């Protein structure tokens, strides 16, 4: 499918950036991450990252770390994680849909058979976390066999050859990353570079969206003004499940009013 | 684009997030560099020398191999400062720290005894040392955990996960992630990401360089075979790598079999775990049948690394080294068997090593043999952990 290419469009036709929530994948359980998801949707999510639960997310925060576990709480596993993607699909024919994965579960039971469950289920991405450019071949490979896009990071630093490997390599959107660290909303990155977000265009890359420690609407309006084409956010969605677990219905009012603004702060 | 090679046939590589990659490359670099310097390579001997004290002893046994066949050496690792092989890699990763300019260690540690190692290190070369130590451990391992504070490292729970040795792992390379400015990662095994496994291998192959001048000079002779406990790889491959070439030096090591294969109670991911991607590496590891990283079990706290060196992974797949597991029963049998008959106290981990030499013996005791096990460490560590048990007997 071509669902990331659309919505570049659609969003390039009214001069607006996209804003991206991430969420775990069953967290806080199955029955409410459904519902927070179509929530992040309605109140004006562009596209979801959705992160399948691992026992080691060695590129995640405090916030996001607890995410995983409160999945792990509930019994969450990656078979019904791909129930629940197809579900979500069969609700929102048109919204991008991108995998937070780590290395193992792609690789457990076959790199092939993984990239083809995604395309079954309807997914659009599959960001590997702990898979560099340099190990990408295999992962990149079965991504583009199952018409799924294969997302790479560009770090701040990001020299002109790992530019140009990015920019070829990478479908759907190039991940450009705030700052070095791991996930969290405590430690907020830069305005990138206009020298990054000018390489990637001239290299053809997919389009930009900033990642890592955006959790306000003036960081979404600056992403958007720097050149990328939106911004992801995690663990400022994620704090809000945390704050609420006791109250559902309160969680889901304060993720609609969050999304909501941060979707605002994206139109031109 | 790196130096050297990152895998050991299929084992290995560099599954990092892409932030990490520069200072992967920084230290294949440095670590190239300094292989090649004169100057590097008599630093570090001169503290092995006369800060840590080797060459270590190879001791003749005796006493255990009495009306048999069998001609048993220890390489005395236990003699080492800090009792434990860990020693000598911790001095090397240091002195490696210091050339690329860095001011600040990270370590992660199981049992602790990593910890301890890079606190020593750190305390001699003026290095700011943090170690992260999963809560579990922490709690189990007071007295590690007070001698890395007496050395001045700073000692950080990990309360994430299963807040054991792999979350202490994660939370290093976290860190790393946002400090490798500024900060080393000392990984404590031989394995991990490139160039780690090379590195560390690199760091403790005097272990088999000094047997293999000992060994001649007492037999005139090679070793039939060398034999080493697996837990992430590190003195294992030290006593080996020496005899990689040596075709006719066997090359066996031992994983903990905890309370047997068949319990699933273990820590023998090389034979009995599945091949996946983990801490940087593709290697065999302990994990569900989903893909969820799963703890190692020992009465060893030492042998609890989940996975294994990918050249580990590599001499088994090719047949150059074969591995073996041996139970808690048969290691805490030789334990008791080295105190009684030899008035050497060996770490529970090493036991697993002298217990399989022990079981070499006795099924064919009129084989002709020469053996050397890798004493790796003391086992005054482990005196109350046998007591207990010994008494519930
Ligand atoms: O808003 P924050 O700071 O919590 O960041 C949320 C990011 N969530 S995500 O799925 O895009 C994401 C993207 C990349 C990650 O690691 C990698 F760069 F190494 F690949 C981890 C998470
Ligand atoms: C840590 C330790 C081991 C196991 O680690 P390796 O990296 O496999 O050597 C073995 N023996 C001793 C004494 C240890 O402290
Ligand atoms: N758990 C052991 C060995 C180890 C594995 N990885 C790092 N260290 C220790 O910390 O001493
Ligand atoms: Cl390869
Ligand atoms: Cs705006
Ligand atoms: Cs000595
Ligand atoms: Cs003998
Ligand atoms: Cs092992």
């Amino acid at each position: 499918m071509e669902r990331y290419e659309n919505l570049f469009a659609q969003l390039n036709d009214r001069r607006e950036g996209a804003f991206v929530p991430f969420v775990t994948l069953g967290d806080p359980g199955i029955e409410q991450s459904l519902k927070i998801i179509d929530t992040l949707i309605d109140a004006g999510a562009d596209a979801l990252e959705l992160g399948v639960p691992f026992s080691d997310p060695l590129a995640d925060g405090p916030t996001i770390q607890n995410a995983n576990l409160r999945a792990f709480a509930a019994g969450v596993t990656p078979a019904q994680c791909f129930e629940m993607l197809a579900l979500i699909r069969e609700k929102h024919p048109t919204i991008p849909i991108g995998l937070l994965m780590y290395a193992n579960l792609v690789f457990n039971n076959g790199i092939d058979a993984f990239y083809a469950r995604c395309e079954q289920v309807g997914v659009d991405s599959v960001l590997v976390a702990d898979v560099p450019v340099e190990e990408s071949a295999p992962f990149r490979q079965a991504a583009l066999r199952h018409n799924i896009a294969p997302i790479f990071i560009c770090p701040p630093n990001a020299d002109d050859d790992l530019l140009r490997q990015v920019a070829s390599y990478g479908r759907g959107y190039t991940y450009l990353l705030s700052r070095s660290g791991v996930t969290g909303a405590e430690n907020r990155g830069a305005l990138p570079l206009h020298h990054l977000i000018e390489k990637l265009k001239e290299y053809h890359a997919a389009p930009a969206l900033q990642g890592f420690g955006i959790s306000s609407p003036e960081q979404v309006s600056a992403a958007v003004r720097a050149g990328a084409a939106g911004a992801i956010s995690g663990s400022a969605i994620v704090k809000i499940i945390e704050k609420n677990l006791a109250s559902p219905k309160q969680m889901l009012a304060e993720l609609r009013s969050f999304v909501s603004a941060m979707k605002a702060a994206s139109r031109a | 684009t790196t130096l050297l090679n990152p895998y050991f046939g299929e084992f290995g590589g560099m599954y990092v997030p892409q932030i990490l990659m520069p200072a992967l490359n920084q230290l294949e670099e440095a670590f190239v560099s300094a292989q090649k310097d004169p100057e590097f390579q008599a630093q570090f001997a001169d503290l092995l020398k006369n800060y840590a004290g080797r060459p270590t002893a190879l001791t003749k046994c005796q006493n255990i191999t009495a009306g048999t066949r069998t001609t048993l050496y220890l390489k005395r690792e236990d003699l080492l400062h800090g009792g434990a092989h860990k020693t000598n890699q911790v001095l090397g990763q240091a002195l490696l720290a210091k050339r690329m300019g860095k001011s600040e260690i990270i370590a992660e540690t199981g049992a602790g005894q990593h910890g301890v190692a890079s606190a020593l290190a750190s305390a001699l070369l003026g290095l700011k040392c943090r170690i992260y130590m999963g809560a579990k451990d922490v709690e189990r391992q007071s007295p590690n955990v007070f001698r890395m504070r007496l050395m001045g490292a700073e000692v950080i729970p990990v309360h994430s996960g299963s807040a054991t040795l792999k979350d202490a792992c994660n939370e290093a390379l976290r860190d790393w992630s946002g400090s490798y400015e500024t900060a080393h990662y000392m990984l404590g095994t031989a394995a991990g990401p490139h160039p780690y496994p090379t590195i560390v291998r690199e760091f403790q192959r005097m272990i088999g360089e000094e047997t293999k001048a000992q060994i001649l000079d007492k037999e005139g002779r090679l070793p039939d075979a060398v034999i080493a406990c697996v837990g992430g790889g590190s003195n294992a491959i030290g006593m080996f790598a020496d005899f990689i070439n040596d075709t006719s030096v066997g090359l066996i090591g031992v994983e903990p079999g905890g309370h047997g294969i068949e319990t699933g109670e273990h820590g023998a991911p090389l034979k009995h775990g599945r091949v996946g991607i983990y801490f940087g590496m593709k290697a065999p590891m302990m994990q569900t049948a989903d893909g969820q990283i799963e703890e190692s079990y020992s009465i060893s706290a030492g042998l609890d690394f989940p996975s294994v060196g990918p050249q580990h992974a590599y001499l088994n797949s090719i047949g150059r080294a074969d591995y073996v597991s041996i139970t808690d029963d048969e290691a805490l049998e030789a334990f008791k068997t080295l105190c009684r008959h030899e008035g050497i106290i060996p770490a529970l981990e090493s036991s697993h090593a002298l217990a399989h030499a022990l079981k070499m013996m006795r099924e064919q005791p009129e084989k002709e043999q020469l053996l050397v096990v890798n004493l790796s460490g003391r086992g005054d560590k482990d005196i109350f952990t046998v007591h207990d048990i010994l008494k519930a007997r």
